[PDB]
Formats: structure tokens, C-alpha cells, sequence
């Protein structure tokens, strides 16, 4: 139980690192009728 | 030459035309079109009113109508003697186009295919907005119930005694003016005669 709790802390810490890099960019949301004359 | 009383020209009734070597005589007020003023011929069967559609340098387009399908072998027979010009718009119908301001017309060219060419003689008033929206309001000279036919009022595109402040129920607030033999109701809703 202490091992998996320390694991959950480590996964939250690396969640920060894996989430930080991919939004390094801007990521801005804002910026027929006829064929012939015979008809 | 040829004479026909069933030639239709100009929101009006038909008229009369007279062919000649010096030019063309169109009588509704007689009008003479010289042979040195014509530039191009756009006679084709792709549009309604299959007749000659000539272009003139006198700020007008001769959009004559009321000719049979057998007249194209006849009228061009009068053209090979002196003019010697062979007559060859837009059929896509898409909303995409380009507006070009000519000397006397407004060319609507949808990728190299011109569709509309309205002369400035029938224009009455023009209005513009802040969003480059252009609205041309015209007044077709209606004379009778039979000869008027269908008539255009306004075209929009995107790029004696008169009274003021009159409240009417048949509902709103507008203005009314009295002409010589008519009355014009003008306002933000519509224009009525």
C-alpha cells in the first residue's frame, strides 16, 4: 500500500512532465446548374 | 432588309426594327445604331430570348429579343457582307464569383465566365454599409399591368406635397409623397407606389 501510494505520487509528478511539453506551442483556437447550352 | 412588328426590347412591351446597310433603326422615339459602334456579338441559345446580343461603344448594350431560331442563318447573312463577324456566358450557377467595375457595366465573372452586365442607365440609387455591402435600388418604369411583366426592385451584394413622420397601420412609421399622378410611400420597410 505504501509502494502504490508512492507510485501514485510518482505518476502525478511525471504526469506534469508529460503534459507540459506537448502544449509548448501556442494552440490558439481562433488564429452545379448546367454543363451545356443545349439544356 | 426585313421588317417585323414582334421584336421585343427593353420591363416593357415589344417594338419594331429596321435593317439597313448604314446601320440599324429601332423604333419603340426612333434610335439609330451605326455600324462603326458595334464591338462584339453574343448571340447564343444558352440564354432565354434567343436573338442577337450586341455590344456598343455608346454606353449601351443592344439586347434585342424576339427572333426565331431560323433567323440566325438570316441575320448573320446580313453580317457576312459588311461586318463578317461570327457569333460564338456562365452556366455553372455557383455562388463563387468576382465583381469587376467596367466603364458602364458591372461584370460578374465566375472564374472566367461573365454572368451579369447591368448598364448604368436603369440605375436609380445606390447605398453602402460599413461591412462593404452594396445595395442598388432601382425603379422600373411600369406603364400598364400587361406590358410591365416581372420587374426587379433591389439588388444586394457583399464585398407636389410630401410628409414626414407619418404613422400608418396598413403598421409602422414612414413617409409619403404625392407625385403628379401617383403617390410614393417610402420608409425602412419598403417602397410602394
Amino acid at each position: 500500500e505504501q509502494i502504490r501510494k508512492e507510485n501514485q505520487k510518482k505518476l502525478h509528478e511525471k504526469l506534469e512532465k508529460n503534459g507540459l511539453l506537448r502544449f509548448s506551442a501556442a494552440d490558439a483556437n481562433g488564429p452545379e446548374s448546367y454543363v451545356r447550352d443545349s439544356q | 432588309s426585313t421588317d417585323f412588328d414582334r421584336i421585343y426590347l427593353n420591363s416593357k412591351f415589344s417594338g419594331r426594327f429596321r435593317i439597313a446597310d448604314s446601320g440599324l433603326g429601332w423604333k419603340i422615339k426612333p434610335f439609330l445604331l451605326p455600324a462603326t459602334e458595334l464591338s462584339t456579338v453574343q448571340w447564343s441559345r444558352g440564354c432565354r430570348g434567343y436573338d442577337l446580343k450586341i455590344n456598343t461603344k455608346n454606353q449601351g448594350v443592344i439586347q434585342l429579343d424576339g427572333f426565331s431560331q431560323d433567323d440566325y442563318n438570316l441575320i448573320k447573312n446580313d453580317f457576312h457582307r459588311r461586318f463578317n463577324i461570327q457569333v460564338e456566358h456562365s452556366l455553372r450557377g455557383w455562388n463563387w464569383g468576382k465583381t469587376d467595375l467596367a466603364r458602364n457595366e458591372m461584370v460578374f465573372a465566375l472564374n472566367g465566365k461573365p454572368t451579369f452586365e447591368i448598364p448604368y442607365a436603369r440605375i436609380n440609387n445606390t447605398n453602402l454599409t460599413s461591412k462593404n455591402e452594396v445595395g442598388i435600388e432601382f425603379n422600373i418604369q411600369d406603364e400598364e399591368y400587361q406590358p410591365a411583366g416581372d420587374e426587379l426592385v433591389e439588388m444586394r451584394f457583399y464585398i407636389i406635397v410630401s410628409f414626414q413622420d407619418v404613422f400608418f397601420t396598413t403598421r409602422g412609421r414612414y413617409d409619403i409623397d404625392i407625385y403628379k399622378n401617383s403617390i410614393r410611400l417610402r420608409g425602412k420597410t419598403y417602397e410602394y407606389k
